[PDB]
RNA sequence: ACUCAACACGGGGAACUUUACCAGAUCCGGACAGGGUGAGGAUUGACAGAUUGAGUGUUCUUUCUCGAUCCCCUGAAUGGUGG
RNA sequence: UCCUUGUUUUGCGCAAGGUGAGAUUUUGGGCAACAGCAGGUCUGUGAUGCUCCUCAAUGUUCUGGGCGACACGCGCACUACAAUGUCAGUGAGAACAAGAAAAACGACUCUUGUCGGACCUACUUGAUCAAAAGAGUGGGAAAACCCCGGAAUCACGUAGACCCACUUGGGACCGAGUAUUGCAAUUAUUGGUCGCGCAACGAGGAAUGUCUCGUAGGCGCAGCUCAUCAAACUGUGCCGAUUACGUCC
């Protein structure tokens, strides 16, 4: 779905990522101030994935998800959007 | 109703004074400032 | 107000349980939180506090925009800050935490818990007791018992001195359960409940 | 129950074992072991030394 | 759960929800493409017709809307109020 | 502590009385050692071993409907209502109580960084004609909420009514109507009308429960759960004794 494309960019120049687990949609951002309008569930689905692969870092309290992007999380978004950056966590402060 | 801190729905529900703590037991999850003493 | 109490409650609890589990083993004692007007200082106290800044400065900006993503904090609202304690020792949780190292890496429970009871006995505690229950054998659920120096268990004045933590440990076989006490040599009531002294 | 017999070497695997290299004989042999146990080492068995060591896995 | 340390007990005053269980349908959560299909694909979404309790778009026909993520085969997997 | 100068061989202490708000673990609660139980809990958990369910999945679903609640009148556990004259049964009026609950939705409007609606109670229409029940104004984040606190137990001879009966004592069945709640009601609704009561039951065999004081017993209110319902549970208050204060069977 089209939807998945807001969602790869929502890693991107807004460091750590956090969601809440629920079946059904909500929006999981609000730091970023991007107000993409996605369901929940897709958001978990992509971050699973490249959880998979070892490029994103998981970590859990109670019932909601924080998701942290590595050093290679990093490098492997730069490269999937092209465009090249000086790693999303060292950019903010 | 349903929980925020659980999704199970059963194993009962306190929504006394606005907070859920007996679907995860307080006595297991305390810090929220209670004790007893009597 | 009612309400506000209970929020702040929540907002310890949340706090606190998200660090004590994903940052650990850095002597994590725990979490204190203060108000400035406006902004909340949030110190974390450990007993290694290089850790928690990070050499790359990314782990205190993590926990900082995991915390403002959350609530809806922003940057001038929210901060955090390191805390070196001293004596990792009296800190129970910390203790705790090193102890779960141990077990682990797979090394004997006797020499493990030996380990804790000479470091906190050494900076001058009261006493200590590692109960270390769970799996050692099968076919069991054995329990072992260490219990050093002295304790007290009694009134409700002891809750306060004393400061416990209790953790898992996860190996083959399945759980493994670890228990860690100390009392403290300093008193948090500044009170004692026995030895009336004559001041001579 | 007068016939059941050999119900669990019906079922069991067979590998038919494995094929491997000649060992020393003679006086080779002792001293193929000889040198495995009392030298390259601290110790001596003893049980001190275990002669015999195996790999971990499964626990009950 | 079953003498006491059962039996207005499981914060258990449950009707759809809760739900284990039953009568039926659905999803991917089966993620992960490493071995395959890009355009026009097994597809995403879809009026009518049909499907069926469910004009519901799951499905099938019609025709339209299509990202190629959804989809194909293995391995892998996660989820569970199951013991 | 004092005192009885009693009891106390000296000690540890004991009893009665006294001062006194209060006579000994001051009073009532809460915490609690060591050794354990194959006690319960894998339907509390992101607390988990393994191995079952892993797609005509049984997992899972704001999906629909059903169950857990069924009724030979069957046993048991717990609860509540009565058989009334020591609220006593239908009527009226008086004086008078205490913890505790409550609010805030990214939903609208508001601006250079954002305010009011899901809580209660007040007041008045709800009687030129019922109850259930409609709506508008008004305040509160609570020591503000209209007196922050009230109607039951109780008091009453106002010369009330009934009057030793299964009734005018009790309800449980049963039919008809209507409004309220909700995503959805299939007596869900139930604070309501008005039938049935002349259906039970007359303090109830054997057996058996637990409390020595503001307790037992009697009575009411709130919280709790939460579309909605409390004979339940938790807490506060009111009226408030008889016997014993001994022994170990």
């Amino acid at each position: 779905k089209r939807s998945r494309d807001d969602v790869y960019r929502f890693f991107f120049t807004e460091g750590v990522i956090s969601c809440k687990k629920d079946p059904l949609g909500t929006w999981t951002g609000s730091l970023g101030g991007k107000t993409f309008t996605v369901p929940s569930i897709q958001v978990m689905q992509l971050m699973r994935s490249m959880k998979s692969r070892g490029l994103i870092k998981e970590q859990f309290a109670w019932r909601h998800f924080y998701w942290f992007l590595n050093d290679e999380g990093v490098e492997y978004l730069r490269k999937y959007l092209f465009l090249p950056h000086d790693a999303v966590p060292n950019t903010h402060k | 109703r349903h929980c925020v801190i659980c999704s199970n729905q059963k194993a009962v529900i306190r929504k006394y004074e606005l907070n859920v703590c007996r679907q995860c037991f307080r006595e297991n999850a305390a810090n929220i400032g209670f004790s007893k003493l009597r | 107000k009612k309400r506000m109490i209970i929020r702040d409650g929540v907002f310890y609890a949340e706090l606190f349980e998200f660090l004590k589990r994903e940052l650990a083993d850095d002597g994590f004692a725990g979490v204190e939180h203060r108000v400035t007007s406006t902004r909340t200082e949030i110190v974390i106290r450990a007993t290694k506090t290089r850790e928690v800044l990070g050499e790359k400065g990314r782990r205190i900006r993590e926990l900082t925009a995991c915390l403002q993503q959350r609530f809806h904090y922003k940057e001038g609202k929210l901060q955090l800050f390191a805390e070196r304690v001293e004596v990792r020792g009296l800190s129970a949780m910390a203790q705790a935490e090193s102890l779960r190292f141990k077990l682990l890496s797979n090394l004997q429970v006797r020499r493990a818990a030996m380990g804790i009871i000479r470091h906190v006995m050494e900076s001058g505690a009261k006493g200590c007791e590692v109960t270390v229950g769970g799996k050692i054998k099968g076919q069991r659920a054995k329990s072992m018992t260490f219990r050093d120096g002295y304790m007290i268990k009694s009134g409700t004045a002891h809750k306060n001195f004393v400061d416990v933590a209790t953790r898992h440990c996860h190996l083959r076989a399945g759980t493994l359960g670890v228990k860690v006490k100390i009392m403290l040599p300093k008193s948090m009531q500044n009170e004692e409940e026995i030895l009336p002294d004559v001041i001579t | 129950s007068l016939a059941r017999a050999g119900k669990v070497k019906n079922q069991t695997p067979k590998v038919a074992k494995q094929e491997k290299k000649k060992q020393p004989r003679g006086r080779a042999f002792k001293r193929l072991k000889y040198t495995q146990r009392y030298l390259a080492k601290t110790l001596k068995p003893g049980e001190k030394l275990h002669m015999n060591k195996q790999p971990p896995g499964k626990a009950g």
